[PDB]
């Protein structure tokens, strides 16, 4: 049975930075693709990134492209999400999915 | 998603299947994809085979990757293997952008590629627990919804209209598509798209069988299968009392079983009785039924074929009948939604109703075993 739990949110200043980590357990994770998405109360849910299995294609929403990084360790059966130039907009929280499972999400703030 | 953009996205026909137009891999090559809510994998011709022009070579694709194994999928009257693996895909008619999706590219089959097809693969929209070889193979749909910033819904129209292609809506509901109340059913099971029957009317007169009877394997909307199919003893059921309601005085038993075609010279189906199927609706009380006309289930192949069919195993409410009605496939709230489509129209006759509401205390609480 899937897990995903997500860590590594926290309250930044913007410019500030964050490494987002997502532990999966109960499947190949070596074999799934996986996306980050994320969710601010009272918006839209909004697509991140996504990348392959062998890590090699990826891909990113054009609001994150350039500041964000998607990677992953398949030894180690986690996802990361290397966030950079962080601005008011990006907070959210911000979630892994794979197969129509989600985990419960990391917040992430950005604020003066 | 431009839901407009989406209307008229689909090629085809009940005899042979509505596909989708597909751009695979990295430069895109073009496949025609059959639109099947009754699987879960997206599969695709990966070698030449006698009844299909062309077909997805992982080779030219830069962005291609292997997973590394192989499935097979079987059925009844057929099964294919191939390699799983991923790529981009991009969806012309609807969208602007591409997803990075599971693919399986076929090496061999029986049974699968038909005679008479357009298509070369298969977009299984049922749910992530029949995707094979198991489901932790995210589907076509769990990634477009993530990906794309879509609600979890898809609706669909098929204007073969008992013979003009269709909508395949990824995402939501497209007004124009129909007229007056959509009705919703419960999802009762999420693997197929399990619904629960209540009756079957036949010119008025109900069948008056256990509403276990329709249920008992399962009743499904698949689009991916062509006639109606009922349960052996619905079956007859439904051939007894059609044969009672119609105005022609004697059927042959082959014509039942689609080993004879009923000719006429100059229209039948003014002598052939409304067949009516009632659905729950999502108070318990309430039931709707969706009709068809004769024109949907007397079909022109001038001579006439029964587009009903026995079954060995469910219930399936397949393209003749999705011919009738604007389909919603509602996820998010685990429903289904029926609503009469304006192209099923035959000769300036509507080929299909929907009506409601109807008490349910004359039937059990739950009409699945
Ligand atoms: C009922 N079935 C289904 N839903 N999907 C499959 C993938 C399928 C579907 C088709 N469907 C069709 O060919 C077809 C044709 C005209 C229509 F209106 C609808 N579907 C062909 C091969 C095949 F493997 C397996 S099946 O068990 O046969
Ligand atoms: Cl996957
Ligand atoms: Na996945
Ligand atoms: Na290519």
């Amino acid at each position: 049975q899937v897990q995903l739990q997500e860590s590594g949110g926290g309250l930044v200043q913007p410019g500030g930075s964050l490494r987002l980590s997502c532990a999966a357990s109960g499947f190949t994770f070596s074999s799934a693709i996986m996306t980050w998405v994320r969710q601010a109360p009272g918006k839209g849910r909004e697509w991140v990134s996504t990348i392959g299995s062998d890590g090699s294609i990826t891909t990113y929403a054009d609001s994150v492209k350039g500041r964000f990084t998607i990677s992953r360790d398949n030894a180690r059966n986690t996802l990361y999400l290397q966030m950079n130039s962080l601005k008011p907009e990006d907070t959210a929280v911000y979630y892994c999915t794979s197969a129509g499972r989600r985990g419960p999400g990391t917040q992430v703030t950005v604020s003066s | 998603a431009n839901f407009l953009a989406m209307v008229d996205n689909l090629q085809g026909d009940s005899g042979r299947g509505y596909y989708l137009e597909m751009l695979i891999g990295t430069p895109p090559q073009k496949l025609q994809i059959l639109v099947d809510t009754g699987s879960s994998n997206f599969a695709v011709a990966g070698t030449p085979h006698s009844y299909i022009d062309t077909y997805f070579d992982t080779e030219r694709s830069s962005t291609y990757r292997s997973k590394g194994f192989d499935v097979t999928v079987k059925y009844t009257q057929g099964s294919w293997t191939g390699f799983v693996g991923e790529d981009l895909v991009t969806i012309p008619k609807g969208f602007n952008t591409s997803f990075l999706v599971n693919i399986a590219t076929i090496f061999e089959s029986e049974n699968f590629f038909l005679p008479g097809i357009k298509w070369n693969g298969i977009l299984g929209l049922a749910y992530a627990t029949l995707a094979k070889p198991s489901s932790s193979l995210e589907t076509f749909f769990d990634s477009l919804v993530t990906q794309a910033n879509i609600p979890n819904v898809f609706s669909m129209q098929m204007c073969g209209a008992g013979l003009n292609g269709g909508s395949l809506v990824l995402g939501g509901i497209e007004p124009s598509l129909y007229k007056g109340d959509i009705w919703y059913t419960p999802i009762k099971e999420e693997w197929y798209y399990q619904i629960e029957i209540l009756k079957l009317e036949i010119g008025g007169q109900s069948l008056n069988l256990d509403c276990r009877e329709y249920n008992a394997d399962k009743a499904i909307v698949d689009s991916g299968t062509t006639l109606l199919r009922l349960p052996q003893k619905v079956f007859d059921a439904v051939v007894e009392a059609v044969a009672r309601a119609s105005l022609i005085p004697e059927f042959s038993d082959g014509f039942w079983t689609g080993s004879q075609l009923a000719c006429w010279t100059n229209t039948p189906w003014s002598y052939f009785p409304k067949i009516s199927i009632y659905l729950r609706d999502e108070n318990s009380s309430r039931s709707f039924r969706i009709t068809i006309l004769p024109q949907l289930y007397i079909q022109p192949m001038e001579c006439y074929r029964f587009g009903i069919s026995p079954s060995t195993n469910a219930l399936v409410i397949g393209a003749t009948v999705m011919e009738g009605f604007y389909v919603i496939f509602d996820r998010a709230q685990k429903r289904v939604g029926f609503a009469a489509s304006p192209c099923a129209e035959i000769a300036g006759a509507a080929v299909s109703e929907i009506s409601g509401p109807f008490s349910t205390e004359d039937v059990a609480s739950n009409c699945v075993p």
